[PDB]
Order: C-alpha cells, then structure tokens, then sequence
C-alpha cells in the first residue's frame, strides 16, 4: 500500500507525450488505463491530473470502481485488454495499466461463491491462475508478418507487508515476464522507487535495454543484486580487504542519482546523461547528498550549454567515443563543483 | 412515494432463524433493500429484504430482536428503503438504526426522509480539489497529513487509539469547524455513546434549550443484532450527505468503526445461504467496505470531512478487515499495540501511517523531507534496535548511535499525549497547529540540539520542553 | 502460537543489552573529567570483539597506568558495540518474526477454517 | 489457567461482607457469581468457601457445571444477568461474575453447527460478537431519574499462553471497559496478581478511583507502563544517566507491596495506609524482601495504636495533611524498624 | 510422560493403597496391555489363584474401532464407581489417555451427521470430556483417587483436546518434548504444571514459597538463558549467573529418574516421600551448598549426593 | 526424503541370509517387502538388488505403486500383514517392511472423499487413527501357549524437512 505503484505507471503513461505528435509514428504510444477498485475520486485525480499534461489527449482509462458490483470489478481489465487489442492488431502500439489484478482478486473469488462453485484456496475460485493468465497471455509482441503492433502491460499488486509470494502474487509473477518490486519498507528513506533487486527482474533479458543502457545499465542491476550482502555487511567490517571499500562505495553515491522522483519523465537520451556519468566512476568519491543537485542541475546545464550530446543518440544511437571524452569534461567539472 | 400494487404487500412469516426471517408474499413481491414493516409487534421491527428467493419468498435481514416473531406473521411492505428523517430538525437530536428517536426527547418533525440506500456520487460529481485542513497532532497532523472531504482512518485492535482519536479529532476539530457534524456509532459501546452525549451536552455542542446544535447523532450497537450495526453507519451517512447535497455545506462525518458494516456480513452471510471466504467473511466485503465508503465523499455541490475508524481482528492487520480498507482512508495510522508497551501514544506506527496529500506542495518540502528523513531514519532504526547491536544500543557506529537519540527523541516528539487521556495522569494536553514546529524538530535529526538525557524527553514533544525539563530531571557535578 | 518463544528470547536479550547501550556511553563521562590533562602535550613534550586483536600480537605508574587509562576505554568499547552493533543487526529479528507471526496467526485462522467448512458446506 | 481469575472474584466478592449489614445501604453490593463449564465440586469449593467467611449470605451463586449440555452453559451468563437486574432497576447494586465467558464460547459453536447455521471463524457461529456484547451491554450504570442503582460485570476469560489478542478475547476486550490481564507467566514469580500494565486498562478512567487513589495510585499504574523498558534494561545498563536509578528503585521496593494475594480483602482506608507509603518515597531505598512484613503488621500496628487515621477518610475522604504527617512519622519509624 | 508416569504412580501408589485399583486403558497399546497384566501377575495385584485382587482391567484399544474406544474409558469409569457408591471404598482409577475419549467423537462426529469444528473435531468435545470427567469424583459415600492421561495432537497444547481437558486435573504435568532433548525426566515443565491443593496450609508455606522461588529464578532464568546474555552463560550479572547454578541444579533436583525408567540404564529409582527434601533443596535457592561443578550433579535429586557424586567425578590439584 | 529409511530396511531384510538356510530354524527369518507409492521402477531396484545376495530366495516383496489406484495403495499394508501372518500363526517369524504409511496416508484420503465421508484434518478421513492402529496392532509377540511365532514391522514414515510430530506422525 502507498508505495508508487500508479505515480510509476502515471509517469510510465506521462512518458509518451513527445512522440504523440512526434515525428516517428512507430516510436508512439497509446495507453489504456484501467482501474479496478480505486475510489472514483482517485481515478479522477488521475484522468484531471493526466489531462493536465495534456496525457489524457493521447490515452483511455476506464473504472471499476468500488460502487461497481464485482463482475465490473472483474470484466474491465478483460475490457482494456481488448482496447489495446485494437492497436496490437493495427500496427500501433499500446501500454496498458491493469491498476489491481489483485483487488480483482479479492473482486473475483465473490462472482462465482455466489454461483456456487466450490472454492479453493483463500475462496478464489480454482481457476484464479486461468483468471491472471488468460489475460496477460494476450500482451503480446507482434512479428511483422503479422502487424509489428504490439501491446506492453504491466499488471499491478498489493504486496501485503512484504510478501511477494502469496496466493495471487505466485499466480501471477509465474506468469508474467519482469516484475519491479517496489517496497513501503524503503520508501521513505529516500529510497524510491524502491526496487528490490533479486526479488525482481526484467526477465526478457537484455533485448530491451537499448545498446544505451547494454553500455550502462549492464552493471547497475546485478551490481547491487550480491551487494544486498556488502552493503548489509560494511556496517560491520573491520580488518578484512582494505580496498573492497570500492564495490560498496559504488552504491551509496550512486543510490542518490538512482533514487527516481518527481511529475516529470527523464528522456532516454537524458538518462544517458546522467546516469552514464556513474557508472563511469567519475562522480564517485565525492561525498553525496548533492548528487540530486547533479541529477536536477546537470539537465539545466545540459539544454543550457550541451543540446549536441544528445543528438549524438539520435544520431548513432549509443554513447560516443567522442561524447564520452564531452560528458567526461563536463562531469569532471562537477567534482570540483562544489569543492574549495 | 411508497405505494404497492392493487394486490396484498402482505407477507406472511414463513422462517425465523435468528437475524434471518423469511417472508412469502402472494400478490405483491418486495424488492431486495425494501424495508418491511412486521405486524402483530408490541414495538417497531423492520426487516429488510435481501433475496429473492423464489416460490414468491424474499428473505430479509431483521433490523433489531426477532425475539417472540411467529411463523405466520404479518409482514408490512412499504415500499421503499429504510429512510431516515433526514434534516436540520435532526441535528442536536439522537437516531437510531431506523429513524426512531432514541435521545427520548419525541417525534422528529421532519419535512421528509431521505432513504438509506442511495446511488453513491458518479464519476462526473467528483472534484480533485484537496484543500488542506489541520488537526494540531504530531504524527496524525504532520506526518500523515488529512483534508478537506478527505479519509481518515486509524488501525489498532481493542483499545489503543480509535474512539480516544476520534475524541481526539472532535476537540481539534469537531468544537470549531464551520458547517455541521456528525457522529454515527457503530457496533462499539452504548458508555462512551452516552457520555459523548453529555459531554456534547456539557459543551454546549448539543444544545438542548436554543437551537444551536451543529452535530447529530445517529447510532446503532452492540447490544443489537447484526442487521442494525450494518445499517447504523449507513444512516449517520444518510445523514452527513443531505447536509452537503440539499444543503450544499461542508459536514465532517465521526464513525466509531466504519467496518463494523462488514461484522454485519460476518453475522449474516452464511446464514443467507452463502459460501463463506477469507476468515469465513463473505463474497462481498470488498464491494460492501467499497458501496458505502463510495458515500462520504466530497462533490459539485458540497464537501464532507468524514473521519471513520477501523478495527484490527486478532491484531491482525493481515485480516481483510483492516486492510481492504486502506484503499480509502485519505490517511492511515496503524496504531501498534507493540507500541502501547512503549507507552507511545497516539501508537501511530513509523511506516504503515500513509496518505494521498503528503506532497511538498500542500505539507511542505522541508517538513516532507524530515519526514522522510524521520522514517528513513526510523527504517535503519528498527533494523539497528536488535540486527547488528542486539538489543543493547552503545556497542560501535555512533552514526546509528545518533538514531538512538535522533529517532529515539523523534519517537517521543510524535507521542502527543493531548487533552483525551486527560483521566489517566492529567498530562499536559500537548498540540497546537505546527506554529513551532520548525527549528525546534529539524534539529535533532541534522544533530542541532539533540543529546540531552534521553528519556529526559520522554512525555512532551516541543524541543523547548528538553531545556524546560532539565531543570525538572537534571544531572551533573 | 509457536513464534512467541522465538520472539520472547529477543525480547529477553533487549533488556539487558538495550540498557546496557546508554551505559555504553555513561563508561566515558566517568573517564575524560580526569584523564584529559595527563594527555597529548599535558605529559610529553555479546562483547564487541575490541579487546582482542591487541592480545593475539605475540606471534611504577607510568606507560603501565598513561597505556591503561587510554586503553579502558579501548575495552569498554566493547559494550559500545555489543549494545549498538549487536543490537541493530538483532532487532531486525523482531519486526521480522513479528511480522511472521501475523503470518501464521492469519495462516492457521484460515487454514483450520477451511476443514470447518470442507464438511460442513457439502451434504445433502 | 491457573492464574488467579477466581481468587481475584472470590475477593472482590468476599469484601462486599461489611456493607451488607453495615449502616449506608447504598455502599452496599449484591452479587451473583455464575459458573460457565466448571466441575461442580469446584463450585462446592466456592459456595462452601464463600459460605465459610459468610459472603453466601449475601450471594447468589448458579452453575452451569460440565454435565449440563451446552445450551446451559449458554443460558447461564443471560441468567444471572438477569438476577442483578432486579438490582440494576431497584436502587439496589450488584457484582456479577460471569466465569469463563470463553468456556461460553467452547459451549456456544455447538448448539448452532449441530441447528446446521453454517459456521464462520474457529466455528463459532458468526454472531460470536453479538453472543458476548448482547450479554456485557446490560451491566450499566444507572443515573438517579432511572434509578441509581447498577450492575458491575466482570467476565472471566481463558488466556492460551498469553495470547490476549484471540479471537473470542478480541471480541470480548473489543466491548467492555477496562481488562485485568492475569499472567501464570509471572505468578510464581510471587508477581501474583500478575497484571500486565500496557496491555490492560482502567479504560473508564479516574472516575472510580476514589480522590484516595487519585491521591496515590495516580502514579502507579503509568509509572510501571513505560517501565516495562527499563525494568527489562536495568539489567544491562552501565556508562549512561546515573542517577537514572531512581525510577527503577521505585518499581522493586513498590512490588513486594504491589503484589496483594490472600483469602482476605484490605479496606479502602487500609489501601491508603501502606501502598500510600510507597508513593510518598518514604520506605523505599531500604533493601526489600521484608516490606511485605510491613504491608502485614503495618495494618496490626495500625489497629493497633492508629484508629484514627483511617477515620480521616470516613471523616473527609483523603489522605489529610495532618494524617500524611502522622503516617509519615509511622512509615519513617519503620525504615529504622529492621535498621540498626 | 503419560503411560510411563502411569506405571510410575501405579509403582508409588497402586501397589500400596487401601480399598481398590482401576486401569481403563483408552485406545493405547495392547503390548503394554499385557504386560500389564503379567507384570501384575508376577508382583501378586492381579492374583489368579486365591482371591486377593485389588485392581480390575478394563481394556478398549487400538485395533478396535471409535465406538469401542469411546465407551472402554467409560466402562473403567463405571468400574471405578460401583466400588466407592455401592461399597464404599476409596477406588483410584487408572485411565491410560482419556481424551481417547475425544479421538472417537474425531471419528465418529461428521460420519454421523455433524457439522465439524476445531481442527476438525465435534460440536461437542466440550460437554464430551465434561459429562463423563465429571463421573470420576468423591462424594458423600466414597472417593475416587483417579488418575488420567492426556495426549498433546501435533505437539500442540494449542489443540482443544489437551486444553479442553486442563479445567478437569487436580494437578498438572505438560511434559516437554523440547524437555526430553535435556533428558530432564519426567519431562515436566516449570510453568505449565498447575494445581488445586498447593496453599501453605496442605503443601506448606516454606515449600510452597520456595516453589515459587524455583519457579521464579526459572521465569527469568528461561529468560536469561537466551535473552541478554545469548546462549553462552558467564557474561555478567552473577543475580542470574546465580539462577546458572541454582535453576540449573533445581532442574535436575526435580529430574527424578525412577523405577519405570529400568530398562534404559538400571538407574537409581529416587524416590522417597518427602524426608529430607528439607534443608538440601533449600540451601540451593539461598545459596546453601550450591556451587559443585554443574552437571556433576545432573542424573540425581537428593543433594546429599552432590558430596557424595563429588568423589564419582572430581576435579582439583 | 532421501535420509536412507529404505537401505536401512533393506540391510535389516539382507541379514536374515545366513540364518535362512542355517542350523537353528527359531534363529531364522522370513520378509515381507510392501511398497507404497513408489514407482516400479525402484521396486525393481530392490527386487534385484536383493536378488543379487540372493536375499529375494527368502523375502516376498508385494507393490502399490503409483499407477495403482489409491485404493491398492490403501489395501496393501493390510495384505502383507496377512502374509506375515502365516508365520505369526505358524511358529516362524516374519520382518515386514510397511514402505511408506504416510504414502498410504496420501493415498488413503482419496477413497473416502469420494466416498462423501466428511473430511476432518488435512483430508485424513477421521480415522487416519484406527487406519495405522488397526494395522501395527498386528505385527505381535507370540507366547509358546499360541505358538512362540511373531512378526517385527518397520513402518516408513516421511518426515517434511524434521517434523516428526505432523498429524500421521503424531
Ligand atoms: N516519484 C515520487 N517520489 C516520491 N513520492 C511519490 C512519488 N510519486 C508519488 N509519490 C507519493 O507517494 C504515494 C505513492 O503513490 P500512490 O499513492 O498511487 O501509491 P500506490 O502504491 O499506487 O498506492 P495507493 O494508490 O493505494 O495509495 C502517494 O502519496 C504519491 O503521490
Ligand atoms: N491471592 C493468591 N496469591 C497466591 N496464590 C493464590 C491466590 N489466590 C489463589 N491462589 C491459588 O492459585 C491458583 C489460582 O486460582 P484459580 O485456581 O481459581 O485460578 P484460575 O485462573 O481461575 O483457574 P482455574 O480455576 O481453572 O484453576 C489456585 O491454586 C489458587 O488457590
Ligand atoms: N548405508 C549408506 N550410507 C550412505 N549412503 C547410503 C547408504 N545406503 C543408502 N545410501 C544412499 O542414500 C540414499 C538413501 O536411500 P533411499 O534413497 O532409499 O532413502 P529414503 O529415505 O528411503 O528415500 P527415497 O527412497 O524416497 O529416495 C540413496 O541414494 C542411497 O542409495
Ligand atoms: N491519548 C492516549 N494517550 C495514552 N494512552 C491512551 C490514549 N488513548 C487511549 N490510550 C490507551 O488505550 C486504552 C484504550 O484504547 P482506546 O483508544 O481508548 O480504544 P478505542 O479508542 O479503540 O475505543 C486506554 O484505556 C489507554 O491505555
Ligand atoms: N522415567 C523416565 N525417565 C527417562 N526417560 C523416560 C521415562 N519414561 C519415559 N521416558 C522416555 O520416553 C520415551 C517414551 O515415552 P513414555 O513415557 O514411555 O510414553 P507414554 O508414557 O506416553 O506411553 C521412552 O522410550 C524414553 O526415552
Ligand atoms: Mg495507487
Ligand atoms: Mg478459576
Ligand atoms: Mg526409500
């Protein structure tokens, strides 16, 4: 509960904006929000605050909410499913929010009791996994041949206190393909969105990380998988290997730039920028905390004094060898930015 | 208008069972929600229809004792929902779970009824507007912050916040606040009912001579049967809604325990002929907490400031008791009973007390980020408390060893006493709305002023007080 | 039930460690006061685990009394951590089988409730 | 079990014996014991026990003893609370006792499974609530334009380990005001009652506790709440507030005088004499163990030679300025009593 | 414990006693049965020739169905009886498990039309282990010194069969499992082991405080021995390290192996009806005479034998 | 699982070699293998297995393996009992090996379900008691005056991760 699971998806959807009236018609993106449960007054604090980005311009949400008798609770998301269908036989493409499977959970195991068919597990119905399957199961890629349309969907839960692996969550994280675990446990340490690395992953591999993140991103993941380890072990150490100090010292600063938050979506490119500087050990040693200064900053620098960069990815589609010796000279900069 | 067909809405009693009578109308079937009205009484007993049985039967849900009922027995159909006179000729006036007076002082003349079963404010009757809206409480203030039209809700088991906090709100609140009030009691005690009563007399609130009275008071408990604490929060809700609809102004709305509608279910389903579910509930709790919690809301027409309350079965917050709950409070405050030891009170617990207006831009940046930063702090904290150290504090890492001050001093700054726990110490009633809560707060967890004796700023949170009490409990030669 | 014995040893190990911590410090106020001018230029010119790698480096009040008086502290220190870093990484214990408790208590509660019904719901 | 649930009724009950003969009839009190599944010879150690110090007298007992099928050990709480009734709406008082509600709860699922109302939690009925609210919601206080009198009702409830929190104890702590929580975990201990502050309550308030205890006992209580810290840290505590000593030495000393157990009832007066002492940190820092000495001649020493003391609250109904002096110069005496 | 501690009383008890004897023995083993009985034939209580028998055998177990071992514990119920009512005489009664009693009703409730319950169990356990416990009593023409034993399903005294049942004994003996690892036999528990007749005016009031005093040092002991310190005793508070050697001691004082025991190591049977229980057990708690090198006084009570073990197993130079 | 229940079982039952065409008949023994669950296959590990010492020349080994309806599964404890039996009723003796009871425990629960015979704990049909009593109750000591036989039984038990005290076990 109050984790980020909609501001994500809220800023997922907030996202494709640019390309809703871009240039690339296959770099687009029609989303399909659905809500299952919410309180009519949340959905409208969405479809108000969406149109305010003018987001709504370019996406369908639809309710199921509260008042709306358990079937509605549970025909909707198999109603958005086949919103984006449309798209996802059409060429175009959709991201479709099926906002709470699981109060679809609790919403569904009552349509049937009432029917009468003897229940199983926790009252859900039998087929609870046929329930989160059946759908997800219509997400799918499409191979030109057949459209090249596709239809992204990102199912959200309720994690009760923690646990991933309840009856419903098993149901549907053996089904669907990367699951980001977004904890109330962290939250507000500053940690967010929170993601619990090793009980997450983005499963289909590296495919979807452009060669942009397979340049960066390719070590920030697992780097804090084992990590989970050393950064609840430094507490602790003594006289052990002097210079391991590195493999943790590549967390606690990094952690400030990876702590994403805010209305407003970084663009590839951006996070190219950003981010890239990182894992390229150049910020490092200084002591942290006005890392966010950088994140917040260096974009204003950036569109102040350093639009070719950028480009540079819309151009070649990659960090530069040259852009690299660019972003080097202006990070580097940083350190001394704030040092006497 | 309430007004059956050229045919009998006469039902003759066919089954009691206890909250359950069976009914079997031959030329005139009743509607499901229906309220019935039984002949043959030496009192009021109205039973609402819930099923359509078949063999022109319905089955209702009956609204008090079933006591000496007989199979065979007239039941009345009127024609409509259980409606309760709804109104300004309420207000001061106390209700019961039908619309009869029971305060004892007469009739409630009233212009009309409203029904208790209404179609809930559309998607198009919803308004973003949050506007922000004080209670003077630390943690229940500050760090999960309310608002107008918004949620409350607090999660404890038997006798740890809920009633007190309500209590609580109604001084901080309730006393000065524009528009009216309204306190619908549900399952919880007929004492606390009584005495509220007084007290609303004692204060003037309730106003037995003029007509100055703001609240109303519409109850339904404990000694009743289920069917009556189902419907008691609903009508205390009748209530709040013609004040802001027909009446367009800003009603708050007190139920003591709003989930006491689903105790209702766990009293009724089965014996409706259903198939139990999670605990053995019922295959409705989600739409039920959802249907009537979709009521006290706000609209184009006018806003209610409920506040509600819910309980923690087996202090089990893993129970969908609580929990499908959490999904409408616009605010939370799982008070611990784990905390109750540390005496720390209200038992606001450190993580599970969310909310949906807690944004630099209505609570503030600075105050937002310590409360982040108390929670972070607090997070590591209760790793710290036993991982690592084990139990005893002092071992190494004097940066945790600063949480053992910081997050410790931050605990107590938050354990507001306030004027409801007035009859256990008569403690200083500590609040006041923010005012100084800068500087005073913000330094301990940056390290400004933090270090004074510990415990020595156990009972008072405003930072003021640690110097104020040094001088109470010193230590030094 | 079951955890509560998991949970009481915890529970158990707080008192006497937890309090232990705030004397972690105390050890120090009662040292300083008279140590300080007999130091820097006012002369010249569980347990932790502190009070050991000293010890294993084998493989007349004057240095024996200025060494023990700096070195008093070295070995309280021990408490310093034995209330803090024993403490923090035990505490985690806690809010875990806690935590597992309401697991189980809601586990059972719906577990035996299943048999309860598995008959009853079924005849005739 | 075995905790001391009966002794404590059997007290509070056997001290009713003054009044009913005395002169004030309205500081009287009636009192129906009720018996839920007990063996019925249990209940002859009762009524003959009772009856030996007279307190049957003044008493109605009634049993509802294992033999009896179930709906009996069902009727019998609503039988007696229906005995004080007449009490509770004819000026007249009284003191029920309904023993083991819980034993209730054992006897109620059976009656419904076996009329087939389709179970609910741990069997029970569903209205499991509405079986033990119903019930307690007749003890209640009655206002002079009704009547004056009363009804004072203190159901009895089986702790399974120390778990208050069961279903059944959830329900029954979820309605009545204020719960004595008797633990066998202490008992031995010689911590007998053995009540656990902080999980238990007055809940009503200082409104019974006569301006006597508002004098003394207000400390009491909320002093041994927090405490439940540094009782449990004490015992690892070193470099940290020295003088912190002090509020732990008023928990030792004041608990050989806290832990009250015998077959014999101390006045309201007597309460004020010794326990009183103790508030006023007059006994204290002498080494405990011979205190409960003191809380047993204290009061022979008080009949004894000081009658008149305890007259002062039958004259003004506090501890009286003078009064405090005269104890302070018998309590002072006694420090040095067993001091050389 | 139970079937052993069954035997034990039997030992202590059963053999000499005025008036009769009763074993009802209640689903149980049938090898145990017989021996039984020859062990009853070779000490003379089951005579076959004369007629001087004291005790009666009623038998109702395992290879028998529910509805058999439902009534047998009734049966040596209405045994028990007819010798205190009809001839006045002060029975006992010997009930190997009564609460086979309850496991009958666990298989014969929902076969018979029943809406289950706990764990699965009866709309009836209740007045069940009630109606009939409440037959086994004294009254105003004879006693019944009965004697009962009570099974602990899954381990769990959570399990309303060993719960239920607690309301109904005149003394308590919950024998740990988690006991058995320490060998601490009978396994008797310092806490949940209650009673009925332990005021300072029948057991005593120095023996009743220096129970309390056991069981006292025990609470914060069973505290201790994890909680502050962990694990590993010595630490620091000698207030508890005290409680190490006295509790310690007071386990094993109270860990009397005796004569049913034969046939695992031929050990010393204490036993003894009080005597000198005074002074040596006292001087413990107090400080007395505890001190002896720990464990060197484990596989006896009496501390005489602590001087006495001191020379079996020594330690100095 | 895999904690060696069956080795153990099957070097009791491989000893009885020697005595099996030894001097003194009394010092002899007799085996009755019964398989539960298990897949033929392991059975056939054991058969020929034993077969290799020759151990077979002196057992009778019977299977309820898994293709075998529950019921089969049900009836085969109670049928080497019966084999062994012979022996406990005829002056020799018999070492009976019930291979896993709870495996009949698994598969006994069916039968009554479907039957309609109201479920009690964890499906076990009530008298999961009198299911592993009735049987045990068999394997006897036998006095000269009814024939000095016997008839020793080892029942297999699968213990989930230590408990030992699970219903069944219990
Ligand atoms: N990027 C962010 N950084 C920090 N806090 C955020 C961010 N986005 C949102 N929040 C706030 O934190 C909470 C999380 O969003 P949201 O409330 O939708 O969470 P959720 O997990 O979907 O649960 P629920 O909607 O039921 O409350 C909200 O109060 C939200 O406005
Ligand atoms: N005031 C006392 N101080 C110490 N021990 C007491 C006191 N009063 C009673 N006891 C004894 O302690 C036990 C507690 O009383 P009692 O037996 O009625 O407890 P209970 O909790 O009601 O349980 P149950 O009656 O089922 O045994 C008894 O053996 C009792 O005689
Ligand atoms: N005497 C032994 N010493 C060491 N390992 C052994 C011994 N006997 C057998 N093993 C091996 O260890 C495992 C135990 O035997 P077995 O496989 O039959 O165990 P089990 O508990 O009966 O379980 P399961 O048959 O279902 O696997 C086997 O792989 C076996 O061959
Ligand atoms: N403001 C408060 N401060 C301290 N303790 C409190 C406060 N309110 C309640 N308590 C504690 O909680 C107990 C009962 O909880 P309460 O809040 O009154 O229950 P509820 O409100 O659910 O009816 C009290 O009798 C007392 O120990
Ligand atoms: N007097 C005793 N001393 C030590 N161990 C014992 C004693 N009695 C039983 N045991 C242990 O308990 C095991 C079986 O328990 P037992 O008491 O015989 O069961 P029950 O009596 O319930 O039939 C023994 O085989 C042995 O380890
Ligand atoms: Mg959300
Ligand atoms: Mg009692
Ligand atoms: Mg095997």
């Amino acid at each position: 509960r109050q984790t980020g699971k909609t501001s994500i998806a809220i800023d997922t959807i907030i996202n494709q904006k640019r390309f809703n009236d871009g240039t690339d018609e296959k770099k687009k993106l029609y989303c399909i929000y659905v809500a299952i449960g919410q309180k009519r007054s949340t959905v409208a604090q969405l479809v108000k605050r969406l149109t305010d980005a003018d987001a709504m311009k370019y996406t369908i949400v639809v309710s199921a909410t509260a008042s709306d008798a358990a079937p509605l609770q549970y025909l909707a998301p198999y109603s958005g499913c086949s919103m984006g269908e449309y798209f996802r036989d059409n060429g175009k493409h959709a991201l479709i929010i099926y906002d709470d499977l699981s109060k679809q959970a609790v919403a569904y195991r009552q349509m049937s009791l009432l029917l009468r068919r003897p229940p199983g597990r926790e009252a859900y119905p039998g087929d609870v996994f046929y329930l989160h399957s059946r759908l997800l199961e219509r997400a799918a890629k499409m191979n030109d041949s057949f459209g090249g349309g596709s239809l992204t969907a990102l199912p959200v839960i309720e994690t009760q206190a923690g646990d991933v692996s309840a009856y419903i969550p098993t149901n549907v994280i053996s089904i669907t393909d990367g699951q980001i675990f977004l904890e109330t446990e962290l939250f507000y340490k500053g940690i967010r969105p929170a993601i619990n690395v090793g009980l997450s992953v983005s499963r289909v591999g590296s495919a979807a990380q452009t060669r942009a993140m397979k340049q960066v991103a390719g070590t920030m993941k697992l780097e804090l998988a084992q990590y989970r380890e050393v950064a609840a072990f430094a507490q602790f150490g003594s006289d052990l290997d002097a210079a391991t100090q590195q493999l943790l010292s590549r967390g606690v600063r990094l952690t400030e730039l990876l702590k994403q938050g805010q209305y407003s979506p970084m663009a590839i490119e951006e996070q190219v920028a950003v981010i890239y500087a990182g894992v390229r050990g150049y910020l490092d040693k200084l002591e942290p905390s006005k890392i966010t200064k950088f994140e917040s900053a260096f974009l204003s620098h950036v569109v102040s004094q350093h639009q070719s960069l950028l480009g540079n990815i819309r151009t070649d589609g990659k960090i530069s060898e040259q852009s690299d010796a660019k972003l080097k000279e202006i990070v580097t900069n940083f350190l001394a930015g704030f040092e006497p | 208008s309430a007004a059956p067909k050229a045919g009998t809405a006469t039902g003759q009693i066919v089954a009691v069972i206890g909250a359950v009578v069976d009914v079997q109308f031959d030329e005139g079937l009743p509607p499901i929600l229906n309220a019935l009205e039984v002949q043959g009484r030496e009192s009021r007993l109205v039973l609402e229809v819930a099923q359509h049985l078949g063999e022109s039967t319905v089955r209702t849900i009956a609204m008090d004792g079933t006591e000496g009922l007989v199979r065979g027995q007239k039941v009345l159909d009127s024609g409509a929902p259980i409606k309760i006179p709804v109104g300004p000729e309420t207000l001061g006036r106390i209700m019961n779970v039908i619309g009869e007076p029971i305060d004892e002082r007469g009739p409630i003349k009233t212009k009309q009824f409203a029904p208790i079963h209404a179609e809930a404010p559309e998607f198009i009757e919803m308004s973003v507007e949050q506007e922000i809206l004080v209670t003077g409480i630390k943690v229940v203030d500050l760090l999960a912050p309310y608002a107008k039209g918004g949620k409350i809700g607090l999660f404890g088991g038997a006798g740890v916040g809920k009633t007190v906090l309500i209590m609580e709100l109604i001084n901080n609140v309730a006393k000065a606040h524009g528009g009216y009030s309204v306190f619908a009691g549900v399952g919880e005690r007929t004492r606390e009912g009584n005495d509220l009563y007084h007290e609303m007399i004692e204060s003037g609130v309730i106003n037995l001579k003029d007509a100055t009275s703001k609240v109303a008071l519409v109850y339904g408990q404990m000694n009743e049967p289920p069917g009556a604490r189902a419907r008691v929060a609903l009508t205390g809700l009748t209530v709040a809604e013609y004040f802001r609809d027909q009446e367009g102004q800003d009603v708050l709305l007190f139920i003591d325990n709003i989930f006491r509608f689903t105790q209702a279910g766990s009293e009724v389903s089965a014996l409706l002929g259903r198939i139990p579910s999670a605990v053995g509930y019922q295959p409705t709790l989600a739409t039920d907490m959802g249907t009537m919690q979709e009521r006290i809301t706000t609209t184009k027409k006018g806003s209610i400031t409920s506040v509600q309350a819910i309980y923690v079965p087996a202090d089990d917050l893993t129970d969908p008791a609580p929990a499908t709950t959490f999904a409408h409070l616009d605010a939370t405050t799982v008070l611990s009973r784990a905390i109750a030891e540390l005496g720390i009170y209200p038992a606001v617990d450190p993580l599970d007390s969310t909310s949906r207006i807690m944004d630099p831009n209505i609570v503030g940046s600075e105050h937002y980020d310590v409360a982040r930063g108390v929670q972070k702090i607090l997070q590591d904290y209760k790793s710290l408390q036993d991982i690592i150290a084990i139990l005893g504090m002092d071992e190494l890492s004097e940066e945790d060893k600063l949480t053992v001050s910081r997050a410790r001093k931050i605990q107590r700054f938050l354990s507001q006493p306030f004027q409801v726990a007035e009859v256990f110490t008569g403690h200083m009633g500590k609040l006041v709305p923010l005012k100084e809560t800068i500087k005073g707060f913000q330094q301990i967890l940056a390290g400004d002023y933090d270090h004074l004796p510990e415990q020595a700023f156990y009972m008072v949170g405003p930072i003021e007080e640690a110097v104020a009490k040094a001088d109470k409990l010193a230590e030094e030669h | 039930r079951d955890i509560t014995r998991r949970l009481k040893s915890i529970k158990n190990i707080q008192k006497i460690t937890k309090s232990m911590k705030m004397v972690a410090a105390a050890k120090y106020a009662r040292a300083e006061r008279e140590l300080k001018p007999a130091r820097v230029y006012g002369t010249g010119s569980l347990c932790g685990a502190i009070h050991s790698s000293v010890a294993k480096q084998m493989k007349l009040a004057n240095i024996i009394y200025y060494s023990l008086k700096e070195s008093t502290t070295s070995e309280q220190s021990a408490r310093m951590t034995a209330m803090d870093n024993a403490s923090k990484n035990a505490s985690d214990m806690i809010d875990k089988l806690t935590l597992t408790f309401n697991r189980t208590r809601q586990a059972v509660i719906t577990k035996e409730l299943i048999e309860i019904i598995s008959g009853a719901a079924a005849l005739d």
